[PDB]
Order: structure tokens, then C-alpha cells, then sequence
């Protein structure tokens, strides 16, 4: 088809302040027209009667495990989970093996992702060579090859001068630093420093490890004029510190893992190692703080931190790899904020689309005329379960395995081409 | 006893008078100054020391050389005591190059019966290199007024930039800087500078670009990831050569780091002119201080 | 040390660089009913001689970043909040430092601070008038 | 075009024992028919009247400098030189940066080469991790990703047990070891141990460094049953040792650099650093031995060892990088063996086509019906010069820079598609 | 600009003309050459540098010294850039001693407005030492024609042998070598040499023996087992003294390795004569190049 029409659906493009029941004409992979009752003879038709139409989702925090750990996930299985969950753009983390610290690894990922052809995969580079924390990586070669941000995820940068230098060089290049904030002297145990660690004697990770580094990062972003993006906020104090710096005009953004919105440290008692994550699931008071942070606009976007690990890496909590999968599970997770009247639907969509697009400085997350036809089509009320029938990840590491989910992607359209169908 | 420590201490008239002498010396003026000079190169810099030495000798000044400090580091002995020893030995001039910042200096200079010539003090000043760069630019264009002069590289550690920028400013040129953002002082506005993030934009704006020597040390200090990435981001590459109007480079070139190995001697390069202008400018400084 | 008569613990004029060490010191000191006095200046960002400002740019003297102080003040207020210890910030020299201290005071955190009358009188330009007699940690800003 | 015809040309396919004046029909990238006077309406036509038609050349020894030294050459500039010199398949060496010792580097090269689309680029992996000589590389992952051989080029393997182990594992996988034979205790200087080193006092590389390692490799290939391929033979004793093992049925092959056929150590006196190469140009007696080795079938193929270095890496012989470029210069270099009545034209072609194809175990170097249409078309008498007008390499490091060459490629056809035209 | 890089570039006439000047300078000829020279001794060699320096100064040439390279190793800076800096500083002569082989050199030399004098380049050439050794032998015997001249020691690494042997050959002398077989180039026949395995046989054949300095490094490199065994096998011992006709030694003597500690100054030794002839030969070289 030269021409596609998304018919009958309820359109929400928050970046344009557009809502209502419109059809969308796509041509040559781009948004052509948005208008009431559109028709062109033998233009291809997608029927979205009864469904929500919005811009393709953007997840700025995904581990594709490719190269080097592709038994956990790869670019193809990752890009399948992505599109199955409404994502037309994802940003992959650099903690692969070999790490993303040279242009050969960058180019391998770009070309492989181009072959898989489902989903835009945007790489990030490391902050330090090998993520070893000792020498700054080659920001310039890396940015020029296509990196959109620098992170040492899942390691913190412990030397403040290193973080200061990375922010300077990255800002000079017009790109953000994404920081995994967790001081390694205060966070080397396995779960939250709270009631479960006290009860069971599992080693703990202090909330202050995260807060100390957030405060540091906001100060450095203020002093350097760099843009820092805080990767996974998990406490109330963290959100109070972020807002302290936002209110001063500092370029600091943050994201929330839908898992910290659903679950507390007690999930360790119900899901064992499938609740092991960095930073940890905290207390009830922090969970509710995060929800209030999403409601009151402190948190800029949702980002899954899709972190696949095999089942043998998820047995005894003490020895488990930290991480939870979440690409396919993000939408219905966000949707219970909507059902509970905490956020509007528009607001939910912002946080999956234009908000993350502006954080990485990409012209996506939009249905503006002329922009690429990255479109997501969903049913906020349709039920399903993530199990062996529906799981597209090579891994299963989620406290939501086997639970009933409400809200589901019916179609994912990437550059005018359908890439996922329910 | 007159001294030359800092470009910030020079008035317009003084710069005019030094550059007038420099031009006469370049045109073949001869003069005898019956004096002795000690060249005290605690920090060695062969090129600069040979230039001060040959300038002095061609004026009939007897030169004495202390180099490396001759194993540097006399423990318990200050810089002041060393200078005071030179005074006791009856030297008229002390040309000194030291790895530390000589500050404050006014009161020490006042207390010594010596003509002190700063040949580089750490990261602070290098007045003769400032003047040489100014003279070279002026020889080429006639006037420096309204010229757009871009310095590229390690501005933070640059005594050459700190000596040249104020001279060029004083005579109406416009200064720009471009380098790793980690190496640009936060208050570089004290020098009244345009700041370019991107060296290509800097090259398009500039009448003349002065590449500053990148020291390998900066990589280990984490200011840059590597020398070859620095070359790609900031250096004079073959692709940039087509766009550059004219360029200079103060110290010895760090080839394929600062400037492409093929681009040191070209019709756009004033690098060899700066080497040539060093002796006449340094003769002018000796002469200027012989009052 | 407390039993012999010490009224507070400080590594002045050195910072404590390991946050777990500072956290531990606050815990043990609070258990004893005494404060920690902290010289806040991250040694990776403050190893030069004067303020990172106009005088350092002009003269090329090595500098001490204001963020070295702020980063450690923020750290100390967070640790005092989480441990319930009392931290006393030894010599505040920037506006951001005071905004961070007040952020934690307003939460009921036991954080106090003091000012050196010299930071009230003098800026980094005093280095140009008094030379080494204006050299101090943290610097005149 | 569905259909192509190479008309009027003199066909030589030695693998099939085919010579004479035939036309070739190509369809869907494959050799369809070979026959006297062929015609199909509006099938595309290449006029080869007065020219030699043969299988596309295969060079089993090329440095593409990609990744990591792409200021010297890259996959694109390399593949341009290749096709301009008659090559439709080249084998790249693993001494890149990062080295070819993991599948990410392999895949980067395969996908990049696929984009450039001129020339089949077949990677090799290292023998040891990092080419550091200490640990065997992952032969299995590397072979499975597409490596066709293992070499530590341009380093020797000094530990015989390592070389023995590599041969065992590689033979188990059905692939050869390519060895750079030069004992590093006897070859650490810059030029041949001969008259030029004695005269000038330049440090030397003993011929025995090469011979000792050739002998070692033939013994190990005999004992393990592995296939070893000797990369660049330069002495008469080397050829006597290789033949000693061939005569016993040992799977040992070798190649010659056309530069060792043209030039002796005295070229160091005429071209300076452009004559610096590993192993070095030897004496007149060795040069003539090599030619006799080519004539009498001891040497199995030509392989350029295309080794680009910049001009600043080629000044004082003492400090120069070793290597000479040769992709574009191989044909006319070989052609003076033909003009001097040393080899037949058929024999020349064998050594560029079916001989190297059998060494790497690939079904190419042939115009058999059904095989890919990799065809080279040349003029054995046409003169030209390698200079700034004709050079496709980013480098110029050859003693033949500015010399008149005789013999030239008019067309290169890769999979039925024209990729180079004179 | 004339240069002297290699003994292989000298014609008979040129050697005749240099040695004629050397003899006049030895006999007390005075001359003024109004020039400057930089002595660039990257590899230090006090004895050779003092000899070139005193030769130059006695001719009125102003000399400037760069020694150790003054901490060698300017990273990114070539030998060419250093020479090109000397040219920009206006030096007439560059006397250089470097630890690498300067080859190829023809085209670099042609591109520079400098009189280059090779005072030793690695293991390649040392033309003035060749000439000094030739001159010393010639002063003693009148002519070198038909003399049997034996070099003993590390021939492979010897720039002195590479500079002297071709001069002696050009004038009809016969060269022999004797040393550890590990230190004799396999194609030493390029110099048209007799090779002796045994130093005693070499001593019996020779009119004059030139002991080459053995470097302690050669032991660690496994070319020799020890210095004291080398002395026993190849050195001038007291027992060999009775048989030796006459002998020389270019650098500083490695006592009880090359030559017995008692045998440095004897009536058979021309060692001190070579030291004496260095200044007049080096004056002759400056003069030869002043055209
Ligand atoms: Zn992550
Ligand atoms: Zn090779």
C-alpha cells in the first residue's frame, strides 16, 4: 500500500493537544492527514472502532542483552516484546558484553536492529571505558555513531569528578547523562534496608545510596549546565530532592519503573528472587510517594528497565541477578493509575510518548503532520495473562507472571507498517 | 630594574614600543647590550630557551644556562633565594621558566636588582609567546583590530592563551575559544571571549586559529578520552584544512593530535613564522628592559 | 574519646570520602549523644588552591569547585535524616549550600551550620589584594 | 535485467578445464549457460571482444583496517580496491581494533560489508584472545558466526602447544589455521638479515625465524591432521620445507605476496619505508626461488597481503609500520610471470581463483553451471599507473607507486551485477 | 647547503680535501667562520660533543648545546620538526647525535637550509670518527694503502666501523674484523673484509688493531656470556700486548673488557692521538661544509 488509514479510533496526541474521534492517513511512512471520516479508494484500512489511538510508545530504559547474554534476551526477542507492548522506539542500555564503549558495538546494534525491522533501537554508550569507572569513554565517537545518552548502568559512577567531566563533555555534544544512582558503599546488599532485611537477615541496600547520588547529580547538572536523567527513583526523599533542583531550572529529569509503583519490599516474601531489583522495592510509604510523584508531575516518564534474567539466575534471593522484565507489562501496569483516578488517560500517554521523546531529544512521541507514522492502538479494558502462551521475552522474571492484566495493545505501527497485531 | 612577568602589566604604549623594536630587529637592526643573563629553565623547553639564548647572544649579552634546574629541587631553597643568588652573582637579567605559578610577584620583583623575564610560569603567563603570537598575526594582517582569533584546546592550563588574549583584546581583536568543555574555565568570560562548542563553527568564524598543544597527561586526568578522539573532535584534520583560513601553534606540534602530520607546513600555516619571529620579539624584550 | 571529654568528631581539615564511613560515624556518635562536625569538600572536586571563579580563570591557579562543598552538605543532611544523627556543617561558603541546608532543616533533620566571618567580609578577589593570606578551605567565593 | 550476457570474450575456467571463445548467460545471479554465440532479446550485454573472461578473483589475505584504523583503509575503500583489481571475494585479517575475537566484531564486518555490496568479505578470527598469545580464542562461536580461518596475523604463535591446540580445534570445525611464521626471538628488527642490514646497521629479521615456524607448522599439521596455510613465504629453504611436507600428504598450503616476486631487500635502498614488510624482502636468490616455487606448483595461490599504512607511518625505515598495499596491483604484478614465460595464463588464473577457493573451502573460483556469477574481465596488455588519479586505497604504501603497470581489469561482476568498470 | 651524513657519500677528492684541512689545522692554521651551530646530542657523548664544540669555537662559530635532548622525547614532535625549528632559529649548522638510524636521509637533507653534521645515528654512521681514525692511521704510516686494519668487537652495532671501513677501502687498505660471532653481520662481506675467528690470528695479521667499545648491554642480550670472558677471548690483554703492532680505540675504553687497564697509554697506543686529532678533523669538516 502507498496509503494507510487508521479508521474509527479515539485519537490522543498530547504534544499537539489533540483529542477526539479522528482517522489518520499515513503515506510513505509519515503522518499525512488527521481528519474526521477519511477515505481514499483501496488505501489500506485498520479498524480501531472502540480503541485508543496515540503516538508509538518510547521506552528509554531497556536491556537487550545483545551482545553477549543473548540466552537472557536478544535484539529480536527484545524488539518483539517491545512492539507487543506498544513501543516503536526503545533505548538500549550499554551494559552488554562487550559493553557499548566503542563504535563497533554501536554499529553492530544499529545494523542488527535494522535487520529485525520492528522497532527503532537507539543505543547509549558507557560513561567510562568498560564501565570500570576509571576512564571516561569516547563520548564524541560514540555520539557520532548514534549513541543518544551515556550511562554506566547498572553501575554507579563513584568519583564525582568523573561524573562532573562526563556531564561537561556530554552537554558539549547536546546529549544527556543517564545515571543509576546508588552509592556502592551504602548499596552492596540484595534488598531494601527495611522490614524484610531485618526479619530475614538478607543484606540490604540503603535508600540513602540512591538519594546521595541524586543530590550529587542535581548539583552537578546545575553547576555544569548538563542534562542528567535519574534512572529509577524509588523513595520519597529522592523525589523531594529532584523537585528541589527542577524548581531551580536545572536540567534534571527522572523516570519510574512501574514495578516500584506496584510492589513494596514485601514482594520479596511473595515472589522471592523475581522481586530482586536495583534499586530495591522499598516500603509502602515510598510506593505511595512515587504515585504522588507521577500525579504531581515530578516524574517525567515511565521506563520499564526491562531487565531479563534466566530462571537459574532467580532462585535464592542472596544469589539472584537483580532485574525485572516489563516491556509487555508496562501498559496494563500504568493503566491502574488511570483506573484508580490518579492520572488521566492523556497524562498516561504523555509519559509513554512526548515526555520520554523530549528527554532523549528525539522528534518522536507525536502525530504531527510530517512526523514518522509511529502509532500505538490499545484497549484499556481487555484482560490477559503474561505466561508461556503470551511471553515474548526469553526470560520470565516478573512478580506479574501469571497475574491477570487489564489493558492491552491491539496494534503497533512503525513507519506506516504494521509490526504487531493482537 | 625593569621586569616582564605578565601581559597584564603591559600598557598599549609599551606593546607598541616592543613590537616596533621587534620589527626593526626582524629587518636587520643591530645592537650591543653589554650585560649578562642567566637562563633558568627549571622546566626545560629547548625551543624557547634557544630562542631567548640566540636573541641574547646576537645582542652581545653573555648567557649562562641552568637547565632542568640541573636536577631541579634544591630542598630548603626557595625561588626567591635562587633569584637572590643570581643577584649576588651580578647577573643583569634572569630569564626563568618554572613549573609553578609565580604569584604574587609584584613585591618580590620590587625587592630584586634584576631584570626578570618570565619565559613561562606554570599555567599562569608566558608574555613573550603572547607577543610573538600577536606580532605574527599583525605581520600578516597589518592590524589586529576586528580580527576573530580562535584558540583551540586546553584553555584552562594555557599560559600562552593568558598572555596573548589580553594583548589581542587591548588592540580590538575578538577572542574565541573551543576545546573540551572540561578544559574551558567556567569564568573564561574574564577574557571577553566567544565560546564555541563545535570546532567547525569556530573554524568558520575565525580569521586565524591557534591550536594549543594538547598534553598526553590530560587523558589520564580524564579531561579527554584519548588523543585520537581529541584530534577527531578538535584537531586540524585534512577535512578541516579546506575550511580553515590561517592557523598557528605555539609549542611543538603534537602531530595527529593538535594538527594533521601533513598540515604543519602549508601556505595556510604561520607555525614556522612564529618560530622565526621569536628571536626578534625576544631581542625587543631585552632591549625594552635595558633602561 | 567521648568518655575522656571529646564533644564532637571531625576529620577536619579532611573530608570523609566514603559515605558508609560517614554514615557509621553518625550512628555511633548519635548513640553517644554527640555531633559530627564535617568539613564538606569532595577531594576529587576540590584539590586546587582557590575558588573556581574569575581569579582562577584569570591567573591559572588551580581551583576548588563550589560543588565539592555542596555535594557533601547534601550527603550529610541525607545521612543525618536517615540515621537521626546530628551533623554540624563547618564552613558554609555558597548560596546553594545554604539552600540545601534549609531544605533539610525544614524537614526536622538535626543539621546545624556556622559561618567564618571571613566569608562574610571577603570574596575570591581578596586573593588579588592579600595573596596567600586569602587562601582558605573552603575558598572565598 | 533478469538476464545478462558476457559476449565475445575469451573464457578460461581452469576448475572445469574450460577454455575458448564463449559467451556466458547469467540469470538470478548464477551462471546459467556457457555457449558459443548466445542471444536472448533485451538481456543485458557486456562486450568482452578482445578480453579475457575468468572466475572472479579470491584474495585470502587482506587488511581492511576496519574496525579501528579506518584512516588507513576501511571496508568500503578496501572493497573498492578489491573490485578495481578483479576480486569478488576477499578474506579479511583479524588484527583490527577491536580484534576479530568475538562474534560482535564478526557480525559488524559481515553487515557493513553487506551494505557496501561490492565484494564478498569473509572474516577470519584470531588464534588467541586479543591476539595476545596466551589463551585460545573461541573457535566455535567464531566459526559459527562466519569466520573461515584463524590467524594471529600479524603476530606469530610462540607456544607450540597453543598452535597444536588451535589446529586440533580448528580441524574439528573443518577450517584452516593461517599462520604468520616468524619466530619473534629471531625476527624483531626491521628488514632482512642481509646486505642492506649489514651496510646500514638497521636491525634485521633472520630468514630462519620464518623457516623454523614453517617446519613447526608442517609437523603439527602432519601430527594433528589439521590444515595449515602458510601466509607469506619469502625464502628458498621455506619452499623446500613446505614441499617436504606436501610430498607426505600433509594438509599444508601456502601463498606468495607478488611483492616478494618483484623486489629484493635492495628495494629498501630505492623506496625506503615503502619496502618495509613482514616477512622482509629477501635476496635475489630467494626471489628467484619463489618464482620457481610458483612455476613448479609448490606455492598454491597469490594473496596480496594488502596492508595499508599512512605516509606518516612510512618515513624512517626504523619507525615505519610494516606492510605494502596490493589489491589493485596484484594482476599486473602476476602478469609479468606470464610475459616472461614462467607461467601460463590458465595457471595465473588458477592461482587467483580455484586454488585460493579450495584453501578456504569455499565453492567459488569457478564458472560451473549453478554457481554464483562472480566473473572477472581483463586486458593483459593495457597500461596504467597507480597514482593519485587511479588509487582507491586511502593509503599509497607500495614500491609500485608511480610505475607503469601492464594488465588491467575492465569489468568485475559480483553475483550477476556489474560492480567495477574500467 | 652542504651536509655530512655518511662516509658512503664522500668521494676520494672530498676525503683528500678534508684531510688536507685537518693537517693544516693540526699544524696551527687559523680561520674564522662567522656562523652559529647547534649541537643536538639527544644521545649524550661528552667526548664527541666537546670535540665538535671546541673545534667550532676555535673557528669563531657560536655554539649552542641541546643535551640529553634536554629530557629527550618531545611527544608528537619529529626529528624533522626539530631540524625545521633549528632552521627557523637561523642556525647554520646542526651537529646531531641521535639513538636511531637516520635513514632514508637524502630527501630530508635536501629540504632543509642547514649544514647537517652527523655525530652518530644509532648503529648507522659516525663520519667524523671514521675520518679521525683514517687520519690517525695516515699520520702514523704516511699512506693507508695496503695496510691491514683489524677491527675487534661489536661490528654489528658499530657506526664507527661503518664510517671508517669504507674510507680505508677507498684508499686501498685491507679491512679485517674479529669479534663474537654473534656480533659479526652475516653479509659483512659488503665491506670487503677478512674475518678472523681467533683474535690472536687477527693480531698477527694486523698493522693496526682498532678495539671497538664493548657495551655491557650485549651480555644481557646474550651476545656474550660476560665482560671478563670477552676480555679473555677478544680484548687487548698483557700477553697480547707483546704481539700487537699498534692499536686504537674510538670511544672511551671499557677497561679490562676492551683493553687492559695498563695498556691504554703505551708507545704502541694511538688512543690519545685519536683524541688529539678529533678537533683538527672536525674543524676541517666545518670548513669543508662552509661553501
Ligand atoms: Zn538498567
Ligand atoms: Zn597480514
Amino acid at each position: 500500500m502507498l496509503k494507510l488509514i487508521v479508521k474509527n479510533g479515539y485519537v490522543i496526541d498530547p504534544s499537539q493537544n489533540l483529542e477526539g474521534e479522528f482517522d489518520i492517513l499515513v503515506e510513505n511512512g509519515k503522518i499525512k492527514k488527521i481528519d474526521k471520516n477519511i477515505l481514499v479508494p483501496e488505501a489500506e484500512i485498520i479498524d480501531a472502532k472502540g480503541l485508543i489511538v496515540c503516538p508509538g510508545f518510547i521506552d528509554i530504559h531497556v536491556h537487550l542483552r545483545d551482545p553477549g547474554q543473548t540466552y537472557k534476551e536478544d535484539i529480536e526477542s527484545g524488539s518483539r516484546c517491545a512492539v507487543a507492548g506498544g513501543f516503536t522506539t526503545i533505548v538500549c542500555m550499554p551494559n552488554t558484553n562487550p559493553p557499548i564503549d566503542n563504535t563497533t558495538v554501536v554499529n553492530y546494534i544499529l545494523q542488527k536492529s535494522k535487520s529485525v525491522g520492528l522497532c527503532r533501537v537507539l543505543p547509549t554508550g558507557t560513561i567510562t571505558k568498560g564501565r570500570k569507572g576509571k576512564e571516561i569513554a569516547d563520548f564524541y565517537s560514540l555520539k557520532e555513531a548514534g549513541c543518544v545518552a551515556f550511562t554506566d548502568d547498572g553501575s554507579p559512577v563513584m568519583d564525582s569528578s568523573v561524573m562532573r567531566k562526563a556531564l561537561e563533555l556530554a552537554s558539549q555534544l547536546g546529549v544527556p547523562i543517564m545515571d543509576h544512582c546508588e552509592d556502592d558503599k551504602l548499596a552492596y546488599g540484595v534488598i531494601n534496608e527495611g522490614e524484610v532485611s531485618a526479619l530475614l537477615g538478607l543484606s540490604s541496600r540503603a535508600p540513602e545510596a540512591e538519594e546521595i547520588q541524586i543530590a550529587r547529580d542535581g548539583i552537578l547538572a546545575q553547576r555544569t549546565g548538563g542534562h542528567v536523567h535519574i534512572q529509577h527513583v524509588s523513595t520519597k526523599l529522592s523525589l523531594e530532592i529532584i523537585e528541589f533542583f527542577k524548581e531551580k531550572g536545572v536540567k534534571i529529569t527522572c523516570e519510574v519503573n512501574p514495578n516500584h509503583l506496584l510492589f513494596t519490599e514485601r514482594e520479596v516474601l511473595n515472589s522471592g528472587a523475581n522481586a530482586r531489583v536495583n534499586p530495591p522495592l522499598r516500603k509502602k510509604e515510598d510506593r505511595l510517594a512515587l504515585i504522588e510523584g507521577v500525579k504531581r508531575g515530578i516524574i517525567d516518564c515511565f521506563a520499564t528497565d526491562h531487565a531479563p534474567h534466566q530462571t537459574f539466575e532467580k532462585e535464592l534471593v542472596e544469589f539472584a541477578m537483580p532485574g525485572i522484565i516489563g516491556l509487555q507489562t508496562a501498559l496494563p501496569s500504568a493503566l491502574e493509575l488511570y483506573r484508580k483516578g490518579i492520572i488521566s488517560l492523556k497524562k498516561l500517554i504523555e509519559m509513554f510518548t512526548i515526555n520520554p521523546a523530549r528527554i532523549i531529544g528525539v522528534d518522536l512521541g507525536t502525530l504531527k503532520l510530517g512526523s514518522p507514522a509511529d502509532i500505538t492502538i490499545f484497549d484499556p479494558n481487555k484482560e490477559w495473562i503474561l505466561n508461556e502462551e503470551t511471553n515474548l521475552s526469553k526470560s520470565r522474571n516478573t512478580p506479574l507472571w501469571g497475574k491477570v492484566l487489564k489493558g492491552k495493545v491491539i496494534y503497533t505501527i512503525k513507519d506506516g507498517k504494521m509490526v504487531y497485531k493482537d | 630594574m625593569r621586569s616582564l612577568i605578565s601581559s597584564l602589566d603591559l600598557t598599549r604604549e609599551e606593546v607598541e614600543e616592543i613590537l616596533k623594536y621587534a620589527k626593526e630587529f626582524k629587518e636587520g637592526k643591530e645592537e650591543t647590550i653589554k650585560a649578562s643573563a642567566v637562563l633558568f629553565f627549571s622546566e626545560p623547553s629547548t625551543r624557547t630557551r634557544l630562542s631567548f639564548e640566540k636573541a641574547a647572544r646576537e645582542l652581545g649579552i653573555e648567557t649562562y644556562l641552568v637547565s632542568g634546574s640541573e636536577s631541579s629541587t634544591v630542598k630548603g631553597e626557595s625561588f626567591f633565594d635562587t633569584l637572590k643568588t643570581f643577584e649576588g652573582l651580578g647577573f643583569d637579567y634572569v630569564v626563568f621558566r618554572v613549573p609553578f605559578v609565580f604569584f604574587p610577584y609584584k613585591e618580590i620583583v620590587k625587592s630584586l636588582n634584576l631584570r626578570l623575564v618570565n619565559a613561562g610560569d606554570g599555567t599562569h603567563q608566558h608574555p613573550s609567546q603572547g607577543l610573538i603570537d600577536f606580532f605574527t598575526i599583525k605581520e600578516h594582517f597589518g592590524e589586529v583590530k576586528d580580527l576573530r582569533v580562535l584558540y583551540v584546546g586546553d584553555i584552562k592550563h594555557s599560559r600562552v592563551f593568558r598572555s596573548g588574549a589580553p594583548l589581542l583584546n587591548m588592540f580590538g581583536a575578538k577572542i574565541g575559544v573551543c576545546g573540551p568543555k572540561t578544559l574551558i574555565p567556567r569564568d573564561v568570560e574574564v577574557f571577553k571571549v566567544d565560546v564555541f562548542d563545535d570546532v567547525d563553527k569556530g573554524i568558520d568564524w575565525a580569521d586565524v586559529v591557534i591550536w594549543l598543544r594538547l598534553q598526553k597527561e590530560r587523558q589520564k586526568e580524564n579531561y579527554i578520552p584519548s588523543e585520537s578522539s581529541y584530534f577527531k573532535q578538535f584537531g586540524l584534520t585534512k577535512e578541516r584544512f579546506e575550511k580553515v583560513k590561517l592557523y598557528m601553534h605555539p609549542g611543538p606540534v603534537n602531530r595527529n593530535v593538535d594538527i594533521d602530520h601533513e598540515l604543519v607546513y602549508t601556505e595556510k600555516s604561520l607555525i614556522q613564522e612564529q618560530v622565526k619571529n621569536g628571536i626578534p620579539v625576544r631581542k625587543a624584550i631585552y632591549k625594552f628592559l635595558w633602561t
